[PDB]
């Protein structure tokens, strides 16, 4: 039993750290998209 | 006399209508520019 609450633990430790690495990919993925927006704010403020 | 000096500030009248609308159009073709990076911004944000 023992060693079936250690496992359990480290199951969900995994997939809370799985989930982390994720959400950080997707945020470095997401932040391009944001530099390519702020460019055509800057680009348009050149048209203005 | 002048009737032909009424001619003359007559044209030079119209050139200075002619210069207005010469400088709106090309306004509005600088503001088409703006629009045209305002419309690529609201693009890479649907991407987004």
């Amino acid at each position: 039993t023992q060693f079936g609450s250690t496992l359990q633990n480290i199951i969900e430790r995994q997939d809370a750290e799985a989930l982390n690495a994720l959400l950080q990919n997707q945020a470095a993925e997401l932040i391009l998209t944001n530099l390519s927006i702020q460019d055509k704010t800057i680009e348009e403020l050149d048209a203005e | 006399i002048s009737q032909s000096e009424t001619y003359r500030r007559r044209r030079q009248e119209w050139e200075i209508q002619r210069n207005n609308a010469e400088a709106e159009l090309k306004q509005i073709d600088a503001q088409l520019k703006s629009l045209a990076v305002r419309r690529e911004a609201a693009v890479l944000q649907k991407t987004s």
